[PDB]
């Protein structure tokens, strides 16, 4: 069939128009061969411009059509939907992008950016020519989802999917759920308990009929595709049978080795025989093997007889659908930040470990107490932005919840010490959601607590009673303070946890620029991955606050939900695809796959290779590295790349 | 090891001690300084790159290029002109259009900078390529003192171009006068500027003076016996500076001022007068007593 | 009271525009990076004995305060360096002070003795040129007399009046090369 | 009177992306190149850039994701190793090295993208045109 | 061209049909012993190099043989004599530039087991005749076929 | 939008397309939702399909009956500043694409008629009442920007440079009154010195809002980059208290508006706005309390940041479904952390705006959270 191609040259009001002369662009476009219309309208998006497209696609029998306008990353979708209302396939429309890559850019050279728009608009027409038509791959939903991370955010997403009636698997690294909120003492801005809202979800989760839990476990492999999911699970040994374990604790009571409690942040000292804390969930206990000297003193006093040295890893091979990465964060290291003396000085903490020592089952028993001689603190420095906002240590975000904590914690300290002087070292105080500003108000107003404007530029301890001095500017006085505490708590921001890395290979997602999670899109696919099936919940994917992480929790099971409900999903038909013909076995393609999609096979009694379809992602390394040509990527085969770069220079 | 030796200013016409001092001891650890004839002021960014940035660039560019001419690179004891040649050679090869305008001017008098020149400051050249367990193998007489250690500014700052560690916490100076028997004893606020730095000496005197003097008081109550540099811009401050801090606030130390360069001469074994002690503005007779 | 009319609105693309190409277009435009934060001024050794706020010069650059040129203030940066190390926001203070200094000599604020500098460099190429008792000093200490430096050598002296001529150095800092001193 | 030609391969989730934040940026750079879009850098092969230089490209661009970035895993790996044969067959033919820039810059860096297209721009005006087409046209 | 194809070719045109020549690569007619896991190639030998074996495929031994990007027909009788294909016949009807394919294939392919980590200066640092090694017969029909 | 600058109705559109053509979703556009009864599982709907006047099925959307209209409405779409007919639609790219007769500026003179072809205007037409039962219930009916006559200091209503941001938006958009010129409504002019004043209507216990409108800060620095754009000689200076860009990208955004679009900050709450009668340019007076020295600098063009208030509607809405108010008279959630999309009425959902101020991925982001708790 002889093409008949239809060219569109978008003006997109005076953003493309203003700088490229579109009706001399659609002039050129018409001296291409195949063009059989070219026009050139204000807006090709617009109801007036897409029924533009449909109804010559009718009247002039159209089965290419060309859009020079803006991104496809923008509108391709559209102007897909757009010609297949009118009967043309999608996958014979192509876009050409004059704006981004030639208006926008070359506002002060007209002409050339002119003659630049000709050339793309004869590349796009050139590509057309050769493109096929195509039909989406449909696959069928496991109906089972997967949400690794047993914080706020993964477990509100496993009670929601749960609760629809979905069969859900909740994996959790460490062997309580919980999370940052269980380390927590009270939680801004209602200064509620953590426990509060987080034990109640935590116990639903435990006990859900329609939820697994695989606390002390850990996702090592994930393959396949949306809605055909094969995941591995990893069930650390704990080494004490869950089934038999009461959860008592009268083993903790004589075991001799003592390990710091890494949930206490190294604060707190624990059993080689613990639970994480005393509200954790499931309610049972775990041996250290790192630090257990295996003398079975734990042994003696457990009367069901649980604890079991002979316990081995168990891998779980499961089928699930969909997967929701809520696996949080982790607190910035301040060591980096050398000024302020956090590593060399005892009275320095972190606002993480204060919320330890805040705690009523914390280290401490819920008293504020200096590191170095163990007195109670009577002037409190909080520094705000500590790891964030901060070109110097290569974190240049807003870690979001650090002016809130600071005002939270300082607002707990009067609460159990009203005498203590509390000031807060800040830039901008952050009080941006609802209840946020009235509490800052609140802080200063009923509390006492001072805010001080002026990011402190040095910490220098005094070596003979441990206080410390704070050098900053009080820029809104334009005078240098050196006051002097008695402990100073370093507002830390957040950073992506330490497992991110193996989480982020196994599922095959990308980071964005403050190296958290990228979703699909920042305003309208808030917790979606470019990679289908694949969603994310929580700090992981930025930092936020808790009525944020749990947000986003249950946006993230209506989400994961829809492929499930369906029962069928859709995949794009870029693939690759061997022509048996020409192929004579040579091997080169099996390796370059990292899903391993291309396969060698016996057919009519010779060796060719075959590319699986589903396990196909449309990257296009194989077919680039096929030596015979055999192998071909649908819609970016190498005649039809090899016209696109002829179309630079000459028509066809 | 062969390097062109840049003098500046100071060093070559007023503390002349320092140049042979450094002639010696840099001849002991296996370097061949030779003579980089004709080079004028780095020039000194304090008046030049606060008056013209573009002067300042060119000028350091056309002292590069003899250097670059002799096919060495160039090795100096301070810090002014470390800092001045070091960032001119970083910024010539860095940014294309400041090397052009420089080439510019520079082919007026028949000069173009090639980019082949390597600014290297004595002490983190003897950290780095030659050793400091090289000093401790030649010391004749060692230097049981307390040393009051000062690394200035324009040594290890800015960090993000000169890459030699920690301009916070740093170690190079303390662990090449520790080589020689001495003592770098801390003090308070260690790593601040002597007050002389950026034209600040020249214009605002007592202004430099009031920083030099809490240098010095810290030194002396850390229990020091002297303040060694590796600049003579520090040198002159603390030395100079001590006459008009007792000429004007009427405090008087007498501490002894002495130049890395010198510290080592003494340590192997060279004589006291061609150190030229005797130039210097503060007594450094208390020091060769206790030593 | 601070008027429209009492501010120089270009002020800050002008200290770029006289950093640029050195010390560089990227490196002066950090000056509009700056976010207050205080930093600098809390980490300033002359701040704390004299009425000079590194943040406020910051802030009297991007707000078009004139004065900023003719101040004492921006005179008393010893260019440490300790504000660019520790400025959170990337901006190289030491850099642009230095470059707003340009700025201060062209409208002709420099000081004698700063200009005494410049020209001891322009007559005899060194700040601190060589006198008799150099020559004394050199010879009982072993070295050569007259050190290998331009001070002695008319062909580099020649060199330097070449690029200062052209540079226009000797024209800012207001030297006379017939009379061989400066004027005011 | 002359203007280099100059192709590009840019990838749609990086260096796409990168292009197109340097255009909602308004990141002015020379108006030379041409881009062609690819899934992936992985796509890239010896045999799409020859065939640029043949039909008279004056310069060749590729961009793909950072090392490890691949929306794809590995793609960009593939095209690492065959750029590198690449460069070395390019001086075998008489075209220079510096004809062929490849370059890692992710969907958020619109600057950088900027100003490797300002780079590459003045590094093949520098060069002058390529005399490929007009001794193959002989 | 082997005779019989050379026949065969004349004689579809004498009867009036239109000659068809053979579509695959060469691996096919090549009796050599691949790897079912799929090609991967450790090190790049010269022709001289080692002693091949004469049972498995010489580019996985680490020689370069055009017969993964070159035209069946001859019989591939060069790897049965225990040299690697010189593709002499030239490319399949898919490829139009010979030599970009076959170095495609093998950057592709070299240190796969060690994608990640693998060198990628090591093959062009190995191979100090490029256009002798993938353009033999060739360069005037490859993309660039001449040096400037 | 910020932090990306994509735009706005480019990216929302598709969305409005899908969910007009969605085979599960019925669209009631004009309508509203008069009677509610009930509980959780088995409510009683009443929707009230209101009456356009114009023959939904026959309307073409060509728009040629307005021309003839002699009554002028100020255009809602548009924040008062274009004028509109009593026979209209909303914007060039409204979903569902059709026209309207605003009864309550009508006057029924029948000149639209004549003009119009399908003859598709029809006042007989009456508003239906549809039944229909349901489970659930979300409420996503948004809010409305601050009105700042309030602070009279500011001088809005009074000064003809005086705009909001919302009108702001309007003068900037393409398809606006001004074609996506920023001018001054004194003058027509360009301004080439604009001054932003944040948290206008919001921290402030005077006008009773003591919250943070949460978008304020974001939108007035991207809306002066987007001036910025158009224009770079323009001068603009934003007055604050807090820069509050506390999301992904915003922080990098804040630092882009004034490193690489040379945006001025000024840390100061303006204390009054003066008008000069003669050229009607305006002076703002506030402190840089970051040099503890007072300002006087003139400009253009003074924007006010508005900040978001319950939509007028969220009364009626409130009685229907008998749901609660927070303190600052949006709906109230259920629990701030344990439920922040359900409400204490089983059944009732919030989603967007009208639970608090937020931006857009927030309102995103719970319009999915109500859609899996619904
Ligand atoms: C000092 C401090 C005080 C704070 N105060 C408040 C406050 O008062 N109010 C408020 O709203 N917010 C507060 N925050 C923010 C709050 O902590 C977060 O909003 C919240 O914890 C985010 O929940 P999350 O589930 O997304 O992440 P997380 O709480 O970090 O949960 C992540 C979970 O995933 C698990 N996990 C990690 N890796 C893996 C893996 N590979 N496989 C399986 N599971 C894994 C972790 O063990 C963890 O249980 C504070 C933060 C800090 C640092
Ligand atoms: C000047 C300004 C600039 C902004 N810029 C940005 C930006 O750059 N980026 C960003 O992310 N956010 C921005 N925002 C915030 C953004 O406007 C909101 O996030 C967004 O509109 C929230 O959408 P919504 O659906 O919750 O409410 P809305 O957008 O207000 O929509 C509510 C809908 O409900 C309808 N409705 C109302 N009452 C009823 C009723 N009784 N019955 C039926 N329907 C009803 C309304 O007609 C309306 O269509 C800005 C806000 C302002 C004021
Ligand atoms: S198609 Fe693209 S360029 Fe044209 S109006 Fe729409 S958004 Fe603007
Ligand atoms: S292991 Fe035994 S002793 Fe320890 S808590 Fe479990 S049941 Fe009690
Ligand atoms: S056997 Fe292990 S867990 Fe039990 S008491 Fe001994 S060290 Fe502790
Ligand atoms: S929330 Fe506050 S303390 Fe935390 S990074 Fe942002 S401004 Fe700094
Ligand atoms: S690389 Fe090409 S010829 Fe070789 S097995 Fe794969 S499809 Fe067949
Ligand atoms: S094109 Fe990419 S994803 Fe698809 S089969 Fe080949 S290597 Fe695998
Ligand atoms: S440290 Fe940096 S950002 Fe902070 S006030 Fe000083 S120059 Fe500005
Ligand atoms: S460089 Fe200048 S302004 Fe900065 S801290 Fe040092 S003396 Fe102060
Ligand atoms: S030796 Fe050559 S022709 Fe034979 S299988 Fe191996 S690559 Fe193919
Ligand atoms: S070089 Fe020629 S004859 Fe030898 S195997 Fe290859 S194609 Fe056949
Ligand atoms: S009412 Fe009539 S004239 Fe107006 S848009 Fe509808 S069809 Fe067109
Ligand atoms: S009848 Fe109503 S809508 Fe029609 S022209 Fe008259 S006032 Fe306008
Ligand atoms: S977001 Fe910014 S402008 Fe808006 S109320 Fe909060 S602080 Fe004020
Ligand atoms: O005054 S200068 O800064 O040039 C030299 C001090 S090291
Ligand atoms: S997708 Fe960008 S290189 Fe693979
Ligand atoms: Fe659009």
């Amino acid at each position: 069939e002889e093409p008949r191609i239809g060219v569109y040259v978008c003006h997109c009001g005076v953003n493309i128009g203003g700088t490229v002369d579109c009706p001399d662009v659609t002039e050129f476009a018409k001296t291409l061969k195949n063009v059989v219309v070219a026009r050139d309208y204000k807006y090709m998006c617009a109801d007036p411009g897409q029924e533009m497209i449909k109804k010559d696609i009718k009247e002039h029998n159209l089965n290419r059509v060309v859009v020079a306008a803006c991104s496809p990353r923008l509108h391709e979708p559209t102007f897909r939907r757009c010609v297949a209302e009118a009967g043309l396939n999608p996958f014979l429309f192509e876009f050409a992008n004059i704006r981004e890559h030639c208006s926008w850019v070359h506002m002060h050279e007209k002409e050339k950016a002119t003659e630049k728009a000709k050339d793309l608009v004869r590349m796009a027409v050139a590509k057309a020519r050769l493109l096929e038509p195509l039909e989406f791959i449909k696959v069928g939903v496991t109906q089972r989802a997967l949400v690794i991370g047993g914080g706020v955010a993964g477990i509100q997403t496993a009670l929601d999917l749960g609760d629809m009636g979905f069969e859900t698997i909740l994996v959790e690294k460490t062997p309580s759920v919980g999370g940052r909120m269980a380390q927590l003492d009270k939680t801004f801005p209602t200064n509620d308990c953590s426990i509060c809202i987080l034990a109640p979800k935590m116990v639903d989760v435990a006990k859900h009929p329609n939820v697994k839990l695989y606390a002390y476990s850990e996702v090592v492999d994930v393959q396949g595709y949306v809605g055909n999911f094969k995941v591995k699970i990893m069930k650390k040994a704990r080494y004490i049978d869950e089934t038999k374990c009461t959860g008592c604790g009268q083993c903790s009571e004589v075991c001799p080795i003592d390990v710091p409690n890494e949930f206490d942040m190294g604060i707190g000292m624990r059993k080689a025989i613990y639970k994480p804390f005393p509200q954790a969930v499931p309610a049972k206990y775990t041996i250290d093997k790192e630090h257990c000297i295996e003398c079975g003193l734990c042994a003696k006093v457990c009367g069901p007889n649980a604890i079991d040295f002979d316990q081995e890893p168990e891998i779980i091979e499961a089928e699930v659908g969909t997967i929701i990465c809520a696996i949080g964060y982790d607190a910035f290291d301040p060591t980096v930040r050398e000024e302020y003396g956090y590593g060399v000085y005892d009275n320095v903490v972190t606002a993480l470990e204060l919320e330890r020592m805040i705690n009523a089952s914390g280290p401490t028993g819920g008293k504020v107490i200096r590191l170095s001689d163990g007195q109670k603190p009577k002037r409190i420095a909080f520094i705000q932005c500590v790891g964030s906002r901060d070109a110097k240590v290569g974190n240049k975000y807003c870690s979001n919840v650090c002016c809130m904590y600071a005002m939270k914690n300082s607002q707990l300290i009067k609460e159990k010490s009203p005498d203590t002087e509390i000031d807060i070292y800040y830039m901008d105080i952050r009080a941006f959601s609802k209840g946020y500003e009235e509490f800052y108000e609140r802080s200063a107003k009923q509390y006492g607590i001072k805010f001080m404007r002026g990011r402190p530029s040095q910490v220098i301890e005094d070596p003979e009673t441990g206080n410390l001095v704070v050098r900053a500017e009080d820029t809104l006085l334009g005078e240098i303070l050196e006051k002097e505490y008695d402990l100073v708590v370093l507002s830390v921001g957040m950073v992506p946890t330490k497992s991110a890395d193996e989480v982020q290979k196994i599922l095959g997602i990308s980071r964005t620029p403050d190296q958290f999670f990228m979703e699909a899109h920042p305003k309208l696919r808030p917790v979606d991955t470019a990679t289908d099936g694949v969603y994310l919940a929580g700090a992981c994917q930025g930092p936020k606050d808790i009525p944020a992480s749990v947000a986003q929790g249950s946006a993230a099971a209506s989400r994961a939900a829809i492929p499930l409900a369906k029962g069928e999903v859709e995949v794009e038909p870029i693939i690759a695809s061997v022509d048996a013909e020409i192929c004579g076995g040579c091997g080169v393609c099996v390796k370059q796959c990292p899903y391993g999609a291309p396969r060698l096979v016996e057919k009519d009694g010779k060796v060719v290779a075959e590319v699986i379809s589903a396990l196909c992602k449309g990257c296009g390394t194989c077919p680039a590295g096929c030596p015979s040509g055999a192998l071909e990527q649908d819609h970016f085969k190498t005649i039809q790349l090899f016209k696109q770069i002829e179309g630079m220079f000459r028509d066809t | 090891m062969k390097y062109a030796f840049f003098l500046g200013c100071i060093m070559p016409n007023r503390y002349a001690g320092v140049e042979a001092a450094t002639r010696t001891v840099m001849e002991k650890l296996g370097v061949e300084l030779v003579d980089m004839t004709g080079a004028s002021c780095c020039p000194a960014p304090g008046v030049f790159g606060s008056f013209d940035q573009k002067t300042w660039l060119t000028l350091a560019a056309r002292n590069l290029c003899i250097a670059e001419e002799m096919g060495v690179d160039i090795v100096t004891v301070c810090n002014g002109c470390y800092g001045s040649l070091f960032e001119a050679a970083h910024l010539l090869h860095d940014n294309k259009e400041a090397l052009n305008f420089v080439n510019e001017k520079l082919d007026k008098v028949g000069k173009e900078y090639k980019g082949n020149v390597k600014v290297r400051h004595f002490a983190e050249l003897i950290y780095n390529d030659i050793g400091v367990d090289k000093i401790a193998e030649k010391v004749e007489r060692p230097l049981n003192i307390n040393v009051g250690v000062h690394y200035g500014c324009h040594f290890l700052k800015p960090t993000d171009v000169k890459h030699l560690g920690s301009a916070e916490r740093p170690v190079m100076l303390d662990e090449i006068v520790e080589a020689t028997g001495a003592k770098s004893v801390p003090y308070a606020d260690k790593m601040m500027c002597c007050g002389a730095g950026g034209g600040v000496r020249a214009r605002e005197l007592e202004l430099s003076l009031d920083m030099t003097n809490e240098k010095i008081e810290n030194m002396i109550k850390a229990g020091a016996d002297c303040t060694v540099n590796v600049c003579p811009f520090c040198h002159l401050q603390f030395d100079r500076g001590q006459i008009e801090i007792k000429e004007k606030f009427g405090k008087e130390y007498n501490f002894p001022v002495l130049h890395l360069s010198q510290l080592l001469g003494l340590a192997m074994g060279m004589d006291p007068k061609d150190l030229a002690l005797s130039v210097h503005q503060i007594s450094v007779d208390p020091l060769l007593k206790k030593i | 009271m601070i008027y429209s009319s009492d501010l120089n609105k270009n002020l800050a693309s002008q200290i770029i525009e006289a950093g640029t190409p050195i010390p560089g277009d990227d490196v002066v435009s950090s000056l509009k990076a700056c976010y207050q934060c205080g930093t600098c001024t809390g980490s300033c050794p002359s701040g704390r004995r004299t009425s000079y706020r590194t943040r406020k010069v910051i802030r009297k650059a991007l707000l078009g305060m004139d004065d900023v040129l003719d101040s004492d203030d921006i005179w008393k940066c010893t260019t440490c360096y300790t504000c660019y190390e520790r400025c959170p926001r990337d901006v190289k203070v030491t850099e642009i002070i230095k470059t707003i200094r340009n700025l201060a000599a062209q409208k002709g604020n420099m000081a004698k003795a700063h200009k005494m500098t410049a020209m001891y460099v322009l007559k005899y190429g060194h700040a601190v040129p060589a006198n008799k008792n150099t020559a004394e000093l050199r010879k009982s200490i072993g070295l050569s007399e007259k050190a290998p430096i331009a001070q002695f050598s008319e062909k580099d002296l020649n060199e330097m009046n070449t690029l200062i001529k052209e540079l226009g150095f000797d024209e800012l800092i207001g030297f006379d090369w017939e009379k061989g001193a400066l004027k005011e | 009177e002359w203007e280099p030609k100059i192709i590009g391969f840019c990838c749609n989730w990086c260096t796409y992306g990168g292009a197109d934040t340097a255009g909602v940026g308004r990141m002015q750079y020379p108006p030379s190149i041409r881009i062609i879009r690819v899934m992936c850098s992985g796509r890239i092969e010896p045999s799409l850039i020859l065939k640029a230089f043949k039909e008279g490209a004056d310069g060749v661009f590729v961009g793909g994701c950072h090392l490890g970035d691949c929306h794809y895993d590995s793609g960009n790996y593939k095209w690492q190793r065959r750029v590198m044969m690449l460069y070395e067959l390019l001086e075998e033919l008489g075209i220079e090295k510096e004809r062929l820039n490849h370059e890692w810059i992710s969907a958020s860096e619109g600057e950088k993208f900027q100003n490797t297209m300002k780079d590459f721009y003045n590094k093949i005006e520098a060069l002058g045109p390529c005399k490929l087409k007009e001794e193959l046209d002989k | 061209p082997n005779p019989e194809m050379i026949a065969e070719v004349v004689k579809a045109l004498l009867e009036g049909k239109e000659p068809e020549l053979p579509k695959k690569n060469l691996c096919e007619e090549c009796a050599r012993k691949k790897s079912e896991e799929g090609v991967a190639i450790e090190t790049i030998k010269r022709n001289y190099e080692g002693n091949p074996d004469p049972e498995k495929c010489l580019l996985e031994q680490g020689y370069i043989c055009l017969g993964i990007a070159t035209r069946e027909g001859c019989g591939a009788p060069c790897p049965s004599s225990g040299v690697p294909c010189s593709g002499c016949s030239g490319p399949t009807d898919a490829v139009v530039d010979q030599g970009a394919k076959m170095i495609s294939a093998l950057c592709s392919d070299f240190g796969i087991d060690n994608d990640r980590d693998v060198d990628p200066m090591i093959l062009p640092k190995s191979i100090k005749d490029k256009i002798g090694s993938f353009y033999k017969f060739t360069l005037p029909s490859a993309f660039v076929p001449i040096r400037l």
